[PDB]
């Protein structure tokens, strides 16, 4: 999981901020 | 995201080109590792974003793949490289591993010997009965044994251990103790081992009464 | 060179719990996002918990949700590892690994691993207790005041009811306070003094009750 | 900084006014606290800075002093207020603290009522002996408790309880076990329980024979 | 209103290791110094450890430096206290207490305790083993081959070395992984197989060597 | 006891900068 208000970017692999 | 391996069991030769495979449950890019654990020792890194060999790891080692499905390849097994290999998967602040694959050295099947010895008097004038089965020299690994008392099976009262392959023929061996106290091993007559192994057709069973 | 070691296992029963540290040698904690890792008896491993950076988020594994914490100590390079509420699934080898590699990067594997601890969870929450006499001398100190009881043997966890004769009797009982065997069981003992003359009449029979185990035991008591 | 309380036990009665001294190796100014505590409870805090009452606490306490000398005062004892007493200096971010001072309920000398229990047939049958000492209704607390086997005195193989004040005469209780597995008991023939206590001139053995 | 509550308290054998740690209700850490105090079965209190304010500095006891680390969890409100080559002296009651009061000031007493966690260290920080013979069943798979072996019951710690006649019978010999049992200590045993024709003249015995406890037993092995 | 270049100011109990 990753922390409030942020998803798991697979891509990156790391959890980045995202809005929506 | 889940991870599954294959095969739970790899049996091969010295020499031989093995590949152990690895599939996500999703889409994953190329975030795997490979990792190698000898029996009683820490896991170590050995490949990882899919594909990148650690430094100091031999060449022999190589992995591939990219999305939902990984695939680990060792070129020329050596004796040292018998040993059980995880994948795991690494994003964000957690991971997820395999069920891991065991590499062992394969030779024909072989049923085991068993043998079932009596507590001693003097274990059992201090108050604490053991009961040993013994299964000897045996190929494939997975061997089931079950206790019976009186033909009423046994559960959880009894502890298991099992040797590394053999230097000279490969096999296994398996010891079950059945542990029982003095005032409980006095209320039963026949105390018995049942065995059960690719090697046997039928389930073998020995048995001793109490003198 | 870069090497972890993990300290605190051994045998807890199930419900209980134990805590685990874990310090390094030849690095900083505080540039990696630590993990505890278990290696079950089937074979596999099972990622168990995380911290990031300077604590900033914690994960765990959703069977270790809520039971579970890990804790971090930058400035000393230690990290933590509390297990509350034991299952008996929770028996494994438990291994601290550091989050790196050869080249850092935004997304890093398991680069180094401590040696691991045993962690092995009882299936027995709870154990009976046994109930021996402590019968009275027939010849002792004449016709006047003789000693019996029952000593409590062998049970897990705090605490037991002692009582004599269904609770009629309370006059000259003691009940000790328990005591720790190495063993890790307690073990107390309950007296009474009663007339020498009543020992040849009146039974003595005292009441056991441990509630954790649901376990009632009455023993009569004479001398031999 | 070494603190010396004083005395380590105090017998009184209900409704008395007792004082405890703390002695200071070195001056402490007024940085001294007063600590209450039950058997197997958390301890209390009742006065700090030499004197200040922490509210809440009832006022029947009191503390004073500067420097080496502190005294911690109860003006007029409850039953409640039977417990242990710990001074404690508190300095920097290290702390220290005194012997304790245990207040007792005042009664006459009472020697203790030594019995020995052999162990049961059935417990001796599961592999385990248990031999019990009891030290019945005697006062005050301090008595030892000693194990002879064979004239021979043991050590370490035995554990003991104690009782808190009788509700009724206000006696303590002790009680005994040494265990011994078995066969070693079997090695033996007098098993003997010696003990020392202030109402008693001289100890006291009390012992049988297996069997 | 405020509350302190440890937990990690066992028993551990002498020279080893245990973890304590120390949560909290109704206040924030981070605004007090830490500490770790015990009560010594003789009744009085010893000053453990403390830990400053945001890890400034780290206080030990003399009986205790070089052997106990104490760390905090500020974020999540947790005191730690690792535990290692421990002592029979370090048997007592261990509680956490903060440094406060009703009005903060610059130098506190200990306002606030919790009810404490049981550590008891036994003196035996090893056992030697028992030595059971397997003897060998007289009348069963005919004249062709026969199972015997040593069983080592109940030692602590590992490892145990078994050889069979003083190392000159390597042929055929079985030695298992050590098994360890609910009672906290170990177990295996040592099997070999051999001609059913050498039962009644070769005479069979296994050496049990055990280096932690300095224990060495000899075991002959023969039919009943 | 004190930080390392600190004392104890036993008058206000609390270390000091020496």
């Amino acid at each position: 999981a990753c922390p409030p208000s942020h998803v798991l970017d697979m891509r990156s692999g790391t959890c980045l901020a995202a809005e929506g | 995201v889940v991870m599954t391996q294959s095969p739970s069991t790899l049996s091969a030769s010295v020499g031989d080109t093995i590949t152990i495979t690895c599939r996500a449950s999703q889409s994953i890019e190329t975030w795997l590792a490979w990792y190698q654990q000898k029996p009683g020792k820490a896991p170590k890194l050995l490949i990882y974003k899919a594909s990148t060999l650690k430094t100091g790891v031999p060449s022999r080692f190589s992995g591939s793949g990219s999305g939902t499905e990984f695939t680990l390849t060792i070129s020329g097994l050596q004796f040292d490289d018998f040993a059980t290999y995880h994948c795991q998967h690494y994003a964000g602040y957690s991971a997820t591993f395999g069920q891991g694959t065991r590499v062992e050295i394969k030779r024909t099947v072989a049923a085991p010997s068993v043998f079932i010895f009596p507590p001693s008097d003097e274990q059992l004038k201090s108050g604490t009965a053991s009961v040993v089965c013994l299964l000897n020299n045996f190929y494939p690994r997975e061997a089931k044994v079950q206790w019976k008392v009186d033909n009423a099976l046994q559960s959880g009262n009894s502890q298991e251990s099992v040797t590394e392959q053999d230097s000279k023929d490969s096999t296994y061996s398996l010891s079950s103790t059945l542990t029982l106290s003095k005032a409980d091993y006095e209320k039963h007559k026949v105390y018995a081992c049942e065995v059960t192994h690719q090697g046997l057709s039928s389930p073998v069973t020995k048995s001793f009464n109490r003198g | 060179e870069v090497q972890l070691v993990e300290s605190g296992g051994g045998l807890v029963k199930a419900g209980g719990s134990l805590i685990l540290s874990c310090g390094v040698s030849n690095f900083r904690i505080s540039a990696h996002t630590m993990n505890w890792v278990r290696r079950v008896p089937g074979g596999g491993l099972e990622w168990v918990a995380s911290i990031s950076t300077s604590s900033t988020y914690r994960d765990y594994a959703d069977a270790v949700k809520g039971r579970f914490t890990v804790s971090r100590d930058d400035l000393e390079d230690f990290v933590y590892l509390q297990m509350h509420k034991m299952r008996v699934e929770d028996t494994a080898i438990y291994y601290c690994a550091r989050k790196g590699s050869d080249r850092l990067s935004d997304n890093d594997p398991f680069d180094a691993w401590g040696p691991g601890t045993v962690v092995t969870v009882s299936p027995a929450s709870t154990k009976g207790p046994s109930v021996f006499p402590l019968a009275p001398s027939s010849k002792s100190t004449s016709g006047g005041t003789a000693a019996l009881g029952c000593l409590v043997k062998d049970y897990f966890p705090e605490p037991v009811t002692v009582s004599w004769n269904s609770g009629a009797l309370t006059s000259g009982v003691h009940t000790f306070p328990a005591v720790l065997q190495s063993s890790g069981l307690y073990s107390l003992s309950s007296v009474v003094t009663v007339p020498s003359s009543s020992l040849g009449t009146q039974t003595y029979i005292c009441n056991v009750n441990h509630k954790p185990s649901n376990t009632k035991v009455d023993k009569k008591v004479e001398p031999k």
